Order: structure tokens, then sequence, then C-alpha cells
């Protein structure tokens, strides 16, 4: 029939992109990397501690001043914290319970967050007479929102688990783009520089490549046995880190179109919750179920760092845009800054 | 998920994915390490960084 | 020692409370004593909407209570240009096409029965219910409705509820004394059994079963019953609250009196009927109606007392013999012989006889021997007096037949026929119902000693004290009523004045803000944690749930601490000093303890509680972010 040849179809064209694949593994990044020298042992200790936080913390982001940060936690709030003096900015009581997701704008003057209200709810801080009010409910995901990340003031781009991704058109509240293909809950996202394009990780256990303006899928990462949790981009914008319930991170190049290298231990059976690079790539920092956010040689995949502090599951991490410190939220309701 | 439509909406986008250029591995990779060396004078946590210049360990 | 309400903040329990039992709806409110207090009270101060609905509203239910026709003509004509012309003249007529006309024709033809503006009223509780409904709930008299409600659903009386006076009765099982509930100030009487006496006697069924059939009784304000108003225990004592009778019983006057008169008596048969009739309409047979049991108040009014050996006969009906020998009828007496309101009739004609002679119809001679007491029933017409009245003959002649088939008051519309009796040819029996007509006999100054009828090695178990399970009892309309009548105005008056202080004290505090609002909580209010157990540390905290978690604060502040949903293992009903408390269980094996103010907080906290943490740990279950994993 018309279906089953469409079948098969695509299982030839399956192959066709594997052996296109195979055809380009002339080397591998660790024989190339083979050479230079190791980075040394990390020894970073707790600058910060950030107390306020009632309830686990699910996420968390910086603002592009390396100082204010955003964190959601499960006491249904969200606060603002100035990072060197651990001041709350700001602490907001949300609508909903629910939060999972926050994201903090480029400019510093909107936030946003989200979960199993299954609406983007933006938050306007600076308002005309000191306080802080929603100043935009984006709601048309039939699933809980998993992530979000804004392109300017004016746009942002949110994943679900409804197995889809989408971009918004703040102003007017509208869907502009929706990025349907994945085949299970998309779980992180992250923005290229350029933010002409993104990544999407889920629990399919594929990672996609997708252009913001055109709104379609350029390409599909496999390779993981388990869900994608997490996703950052390599700060050239040529590949992204992804990490998994599987217990490994796992570093995919777009121009070779494949997985370079896998990050690993026989001594981490938990799942990694959040990924970050470090300011040149060179360092991959990962957040795991074991309460540790290790912290791994991008180019050698040695285990180089280790960050242990927290009682509880690392929930999520950041590196600061002038690469100064980490930021990792925790299970155990703290927040702390690494350096 | 007999739905015609559907298959051939997977295909073409099996399409797209396909034919693309895709570079060598040792290119890919090679561009990525002269990225780390280029940059690595740029991320303090890579390199030490005095109290001074660290807005963190003294205030 | 009065009664205090609870806060406002009681609102959000509560309001779910009865919205779980579909009790908030205006039928169900508007049909309660303070319930309609408070929503006029909305209507008729805090809306202009409903203030003239519910004028009309009352001054036809006035207008029913009007005890003349010659009242009723002028009424009518006033009530209609008041409330129905003036707005029609306009135009604004809020009412149907058939209601107003159903009205202006009996009004052409001046007959005012007080019932013409039925067809109003349910017009005027359509224009109500809903719309305006809402905006009372809205309102805070609902929530002052909630507040006594509150305390309505929280009563556990015991004997340090009343003041309790002299004794004014003497039973075989117990006594009654003179008692007023604190309280309110309301003078009651108190029928104490002694459950040691019950049990030595087996006389159980009987305690219970007169509790059971008081419940039936004791509402629709009777005047000529003994009504409950509350029914409690100690571990040995029954209690029931009752009404006041403190002038003794005909049993006792009949001896200090000697026999009365026609006319005496036809007072007492008069107000006996109407007592009948009630219990009647209720499908009650009273089977024991007998001088003895006939009260007298401080007026000289009497009440049928002790509904022990009563009966339901709604579901099947009885055919035991049982009641006092002299006053049982045929169809009672005779085992495997059914039967229903019938033998109270039989029972009144012989009492009523007792009353003029001194002695039972078929108890001549003095004669004790009871088995030929009954031989004179079965198959023997009554033999009356040559000074009796020809109407009181044929009274008695009827009510005394031995065929059911021609026995005066079951012939279908019961009461009816008895009233119709040419005995009582002066009688109005509106004018009885209101008691108007005075009596023959005023019970004296000092105390009557009136109420008198003619050893221990016991214990009591388990499964003795598990009879009276179901004893203890509060009859709603009793003491709403009970409450209007005493205190309700004096209390939402003390209320409001403090209520307004707390509330205009915030205003300059700055507290008044509520961190409930705008989010997604499910519901708030006060309960005390137990901190540590050996200091008696109890801390009275401010509560809020969440679907995901359960906040608490303490005074002037934001909440610090909280649990959450899924930390939450079991949420168990638990006891401590006394006190029923709220014992959750936490993941680390941890404790948690709550005791309420009250046992509806109790009842809601614990299913709400127990709704969110299955609800939240099914939903989490669901979700990879923040189920949990093999760690
Ligand atoms: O004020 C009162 N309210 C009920 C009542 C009942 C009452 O006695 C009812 C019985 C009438 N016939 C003789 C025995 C009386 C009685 C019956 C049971 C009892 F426990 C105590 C007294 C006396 C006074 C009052």
């Amino acid at each position: 029939s018309e279906l089953d040849q469409l079948r098969q179809e695509a299982e030839q064209l399956k192959n066709q992109i594997r052996d296109a694949r195979k055809a380009c593994a002339d080397a591998t990044l660790s024989q190339i990397t083979n050479n230079i020298d190791p980075v040394g042992r990390i020894q970073m200790r707790t600058r910060r501690t950030l107390r306020g936080h009632l309830a686990k913390i699910y996420a968390m982001h910086w603002g592009t001043d390396s100082r204010l940060l955003v964190s959601a936690s499960q006491d249904g709030k969200l606060i603002i914290w100035d990072s060197y003096t651990t001041n709350k900015v700001h602490a907001i009581p949300l609508r909903s319970s629910w939060v999972m997701t926050c994201a903090y704008a480029p400019s510093g003057n909107y936030v946003a967050c989200g979960g199993l209200d299954n609406i983007c709810s933006i938050y306007n801080l600076k308002t005309r007479e000191g306080n802080v009010r929603v100043s935009r409910e984006l709601a048309g995901h039939t699933g809980y929102l998993s992530c979000c990340r804004f392109l300017d003031d004016n746009q942002i781009v949110t994943s679900s688990g409804d197995t889809t991704c989408a971009l918004w058109d703040i102003e007017t509240g509208q869907q502009t783009t929706t990025f349907t293909g994945h085949t299970g809950d998309v779980m992180s996202l992250s923005l290229a520089p350029d933010t002409r394009l993104f990544v999407s990780g889920a629990c399919d256990a594929s990672a996609k490549l997708w252009d913001v303006r055109e709104g379609m899928c350029r390409q599909t990462f496999t390779g993981h046995e388990s869900d994608i949790n997490a996703i950052c981009f390599f700060p050239n914008g040529n590949a992204f880190a992804t990490g998994s319930d599987d217990a490994t991170c796992r570093l995919f190049d777009l121009r070779a179109d494949q997985e370079l290298m896998t990050y690993s231990h026989d001594n981490i059976i938990c799942g990694i919750t959040s990924v970050s690079f470090s300011k040149s790539g060179r360092l991959l920092l990962a957040g795991y179920d074991d309460f540790n956010c290790n912290v791994w040689d991008a180019l050698k995949a040695d285990r180089a760092g280790v960050l242990a502090g927290h009682d509880n599951r690392v929930s999520c991490l950041g590196v600061t845009d002038d690469g100064m410190a980490v930021a990792t939220g925790s299970w155990d309701s703290f927040l702390k800054i690494w350096n | 998920t007999a739905s015609i439509a559907q298959a051939r909406k997977l295909v073409e986008q099996l399409k797209m994915e396909a034919n693309i250029d895709r570079i060598k591995v040792s290119k890919a990779a090679a561009d990525l390490m002269a990225y780390c060396e280029a940059h690595a004078k740029e991320d303090p946590l890579l390199t030490p960084v005095p109290a001074s210049e660290n807005p963190f360990r003294e205030k | 020692k009065k009664i205090l309400l609870p806060e406002p903040s009681i609102r959000s329990v509560m309001q779910k409370y009865l919205e779980d039992r579909g009790e908030v709806t205006f039928e169900k409110i508007f049909s309660q004593k303070l319930g309609y207090l408070l929503f006029r009270d909305f209507c008729l101060n805090h809306l202009e909407e409903a203030r003239p609905l519910v004028e009309f509203y009352e001054e036809i239910k006035k207008y029913e209570k009007l005890e003349t026709e010659e009242e009723r003509v002028a009424r009518s004509r006033e009530i209609f240009d008041s409330y129905i012309m003036k707005e029609l003249l306009a135009c604004s007529h809020p009412f149907s096409k058939s209601a107003t006309e159903h009205v202006q024709g009996h009004l052409g033809k001046k007959q005012v029965p007080p019932d013409l503006f039925q067809p109003y009223i349910e017009e005027i509780c359509q224009n109500l219910r809903g719309d305006v409904f809402q905006k009372f709930i809205e309102s805070d008299k609902f929530t002052r409705f909630c507040q006594w409600k509150n305390v309505e659903l929280n009563i556990h009386l015991t004997m340090n509820d009343f003041s309790v006076h002299r004794i004014i009765g003497r039973g075989g099982f117990g006594e009654v004394y003179g008692c007023r509930k604190a309280d309110t100030g309301k003078m009651y009487a108190m029928k104490c059994l002694d459950k040691k006496r019950i049990k030595m006697k087996q006389g159980e069924t009987l305690a219970l079963n007169e509790r059971i059939m008081l419940s039936l009784v004791s509402t629709g304000d009777c005047p000529f019953i003994v009504c409950m108003s509350y029914a409690f225990h100690t571990p040995d004592k029954l209690s029931f609250i009752l009404d006041l009778m403190n002038g003794g019983d005909l049993h006792y006057h009949l001896s200090q009196h000697g026999v009365f008169s026609e006319a005496d008596m036809r007072f007492y048969a008069a107000e006996i009927i109407l007592g009948l009739e009630h219990m009647h309409n209720r499908f009650v047979v009273y089977r024991d109606l007998k001088p003895a049991n006939i009260l007298l108040d401080e007026h000289g009014h009497v009440r049928i007392s002790d509904l022990g050996l009563a009966c339901d006969f709604s579901k099947k009906k009885p055919h035991a013999s049982v009641g006092t020998h002299g006053y049982m009828a045929p169809e009672v007496l005779q085992k495997g012989v059914a039967y229903d309101s019938s033998a109270d009739w039989f029972s009144l004609g012989c009492m009523l006889f007792k009353l003029l002679r001194g002695h039972s119809p078929f108890r001549q001679h003095k004669t004790k021997d009871k088995h030929e007491i009954d031989r004179m029933t079965l198959t023997m017409a009554v033999e009356l007096p040559d000074s009796f009245s020809p109407e009181l003959r044929s009274l008695l002649e009827g009510l005394l037949q031995r065929d059911v088939n021609r026995r005066l008051g079951c012939l279908g519309r019961g009461a009816q026929e008895v009233k119709e009796s040419p005995f009582f040819r002066s009688l109005d029996w509106q004018m009885v119902f209101l008691q108007k007509y005075p009596p023959p006999l005023i019970p004296p100054r000092g105390e009557v000693n009136a109420a008198d009828a003619f050893t221990k090695g016991i214990k009591l178990l388990d499964s003795d004290q598990e009879l009276y399970r179901n004893f203890p009892l509060t009859i709603s309309e009793r003491w709403q009523q009970e409450v209007a009548e005493t205190v309700f105005d004096t209390i939402n008056a003390e209320t409001d004045r403090l209520e307004a202080r707390k509330k205009a004290k915030n205003k300059q505090l700055g507290h008044e803000e509520d961190y409930a609002l705008g989010k997604d909580c499910i519901m708030h209010g006060y309960m005390s944690k137990m901190g540590n157990p050996f200091l008696t540390q109890w801390q009275r905290r401010y509560f809020y749930l969440f679907p995901n978690r359960l906040e608490w604060r303490g005074e002037g502040e934001a909440p610090q601490s909280l649990l959450t949903m899924e930390e939450i293992q079991s949420v168990e009903e638990t006891q401590i000093k006394e006190r029923k408390c709220l014992l959750l269980k936490i993941r680390g094996g941890k404790q948690f303890i709550l005791q309420c103010d009250s046992d509806p907080e109790l009842v809601q906290w614990k299913k709400e509680l127990r709704d969110a943490y299955r609800e939240a740990q099914q939903l989490v279950q669901r979700v990879p972010k923040m189920k949990n994993k093999p760690a």
C-alpha cells in the first residue's frame, strides 16, 4: 500500500542518515584532543549560600548581569536573588503551586515561569509603582511547561510535556510558531547565541535542532538510552551537551551531525538533572541525582571536579555570562554559588 | 496511527535531515578544541583570578 | 458562661464543610431560624434589590397569623395596595400573570383565608433563590451564619452546662430536675435515668425508644407534648433536656382536687386531642394515655409526657399488648392483632372517664385482677352515669367502641372527627392551640411534689455503654430557636463590635492582607500543632493548605515553615488528653499532630488533607522532573 511504502521509505532514509554519519567518523574527539594538557583538578568552594526557599528548588536562571538570578521552588514562589549580597530583590507568590521552570529576560526587565498550570507566565519587574505583577499568561500548550527562554523582551520560546515547543509573541500573547516533532515529553531547551536556532531534549531520548525563524527541525540527535533532562549549547553554537536519566552526558556536533563524546563513569549510576558549559566551553558542568555536581573536561572526558555541598538532588545549575561562578539549585531548598 | 498525511510528513522530514552537508568529525573536533584554546584566558573557572578581580572572595 | 463565636476566618473551613453536604442552598438556609434571620438582615439593610421582596414576604407571614376574618379583610386590602398595586400602577411588576389574578379575584369577594398570598410566597422565593442568594453567600452575613453553624455543630453537652435546681419528678428509672442552661439562660427539665437501674430492670430498649421517639416528635413546636432539645449521657446517667412543666401531673391533682366537671375536663381533653393529633401526623401511637402522663405548667396548661411506650407505625404496624391496663384498646390487647392511631382514642375515652368518675371505666370496685379488666374491653359495652350530659355520652360512646370500624377517630379524617363532636361545639380549636382558654386548675405556691408514679451489686461494661452510642443528640430547630430568642441579637452585636475593632486595628497595624487570595489555596484557618509534648507545648498557628503543601505562620509574619504533600504518608485520627487530633505520618518516620478547635474543622481538615496528599502524589508520579527516581 501507500502507507506501507512510506513506512519502508522512512526506514531506508534512516539508514542513509546513519551511513552518512559513519562516513564522517574518520577520527574521534578523544584522539584529536589526546595531545593537549589536562585541565588539573578544579577546586571550587561555596562562596554564597542562598537561603529563603521553603521547599525543593526545581529550576534557576542567571541574569545577563552575572549577578541577579531567578529561582523557582516547590514552595510556589520565585525569588530573584542578588548573588553578590544574598539579598532577595523580589519574592514572587505565583498563582499556581506546580512550578517547574523559570527564566530571566536578557534585559533583566521581565522574568518567566510555569509548570503544571500549562502556562508561561511573564512577570514585569519594573512596574509603575515599585511592585511586580503578571504582564501576560501565555496559554496554548496542552501539557505542562517544561522550560522557557526569552529571545528578547517581546519573544519567548517554551517547551512542553505535550511533546512540542513554541515561540510566542509576548505583546499579543499569540503562539507564533509551534515545533512539532518529538514523540515524548519535552524536558529542556537551549538557545543558540545567535538565537536563530535552538535545541530541545525530550523523554523520547532524542535531541532536536530547530530553526526559530523557519519553524522546523533541521537535525535529530539520538544516542542516549533514557530520557534527556537537560541540554546546553557549546559557547560557539556549533555543538551542544545533553544530560539524561541514563547517567551519561553527551556532546553532539551539529556540522558533523553526530555524537563526539560521552561523559560517564561506573561510580555514577544516577541521572543528570542539569548541564552548563564554562565560559570557554572547556569545562562541562553537570548536576546529578546523587547531590553532587560534576565538572567534566569537555575535550578529554575525564572527570576533573566535583561540587559537593547539597543534601539533596541538584535540580539545576548555571554559569555566569562573565563566567566567574556557578550557581547550583537543589531539592534541599538552597542555592549555592561556587567559584 | 494509520495517518497517510502523518507518514508523508515524517518521510519528507527525514529528507530534510538526510540531505545536508556534513563535515568530518576530525574537522569538527579540531574547531572545538581551537575554540577552547582561544578563549581559555577568558574563563575564570579554568584559570586563577585574584580576589581583586573575583567578586566573591573578600567583600 | 456564654456562647463565644469563632473568628470570621472559620468560613474557609465551614463553607467547604457545608458545601460537601449540599447545605448551601437558599432552600436549606432560608428554612433555618438563624439562617433566615441573617438572610433578611442582608436583604433588609445591606441590599436594595431584595429589601422590598422580603418586606412583602414578611407582611404576608404576619397576615397568616391574624386571628380573625375581620382583621384579614382590612390587612389584605392594605398589603395589596402597598406592595402589589403601587408597583403594578407604575408598570414594573416582578410577578407572573396567574399569581396576581389568583389574589385579586378573592379580594373582590371579601373571602380572605390566611393563605391567599401563597402563590406570591413561592414566586418571592423564585426571585430570591440564586441571583440574590449568591450575593448573600458572598457577604459576611453568610460568614456570620458559618460562625453560628460552627457552634451548632460543635455541641457536646455535659451536666456542667446546666445550673440544676430542685427535683420535680420521680420515676422508677430516674428523676426530673428543673435546670437552666447557663449558656443562654433557658429554663428546662432534665430527666436523669440511672443506667444501673436500667440494666437492673432490663428497660434499655425503653430508654433508647423514648429518645428515638422524642426526636420524631420534637419538631414543629407543639404546645401539648413534652419535647426534647438535647439528649446526652455521662458514664452512668441518660440525660434528656425537655420542656419545663413544673405544675405536677393530673393523676396527682385529680387526687387533690377530686373528680373534674365536664367543663374542666373539656379543657384538658381539647389540649390532649391536639397533642395526639401531632403524634398521629408523624405516625406515632402513644399507647400509654393516662392522667399520670399528663403534666401541668405553671399556668395550668397541659402536655403529654414520657414517650417510653410510644411507637412509630410509618413502616410497619405494631400488634403487641403494651400500655397501662384499664386504658388499652381491644385491638392492642389482642396479641397477633395489628393497629395504629386507633388505640389512643380508646385510651383517651378511658382517661377522660377517669377524670369525671375518678376510676377507669373497666376498674369498678377497685379490683386489682388485671386479666378480667381486659375481658370487659373486647366484647362489652360500657355503662355510663345518670348525670353525664347527652353530648358527653355520645363522645365517650364513640370513643370506647370496641370495633375500630365504628370507633370515633378511626374513620379516615382522624382527630377532626373527634373535634367535630357536639361535646366541643363551644370550642374554637385555633384558640385552643393558642392556649387562650383558661385552665381549670392552676398549680400552687409551695412546691407541688406532684410527679411520682405509684440496691446495687451492678457494674457497667463495654457492651452496656455501646447501647448508648447513638443516644446523644441535639435538635437544630430547638437550639436555633433557643438562641434566636435569648442571645442571638446581643451576641452578633458584641461580635460585630469586636471584629470591627480588629479590622480597624489592623488597618493601622498594616497586617490586613490575606496571604490566601490570588493563588490556588484550597483551605485555611487555625489549628494547633504539637511542639514538645512534655511541656504541654501546643502552638496555635494559621494554616494554609495548597495543592502541593501545608504552610503555617505565627503572629505578624509570613509562613516560615511548611510540609509537602509528598512527605505525608497517612492522615490518621488520634486522641491526646481527651482531645481529638490529626496524626500525619511523614516519610522520615516523623510525626505531625494537629488539634482542631471544633469537630467540623477536624472532619474537614482530615478530608481535604487526605484528598490533597493522595492527588498530589498521583500527579507527581506522572511528572519526570518532580517524581522521585532510583538514587
Ligand atoms: O418539667 C417536666 N418536663 C418533663 C417532666 C416529666 C415529669 O414526670 C414524668 C412522669 C409523669 N408520671 C409519673 C412519673 C414521671 C416520671 C417518669 C420518669 C422519670 F424518670 C421521672 C418522672 C415531671 C416534670 C417534668
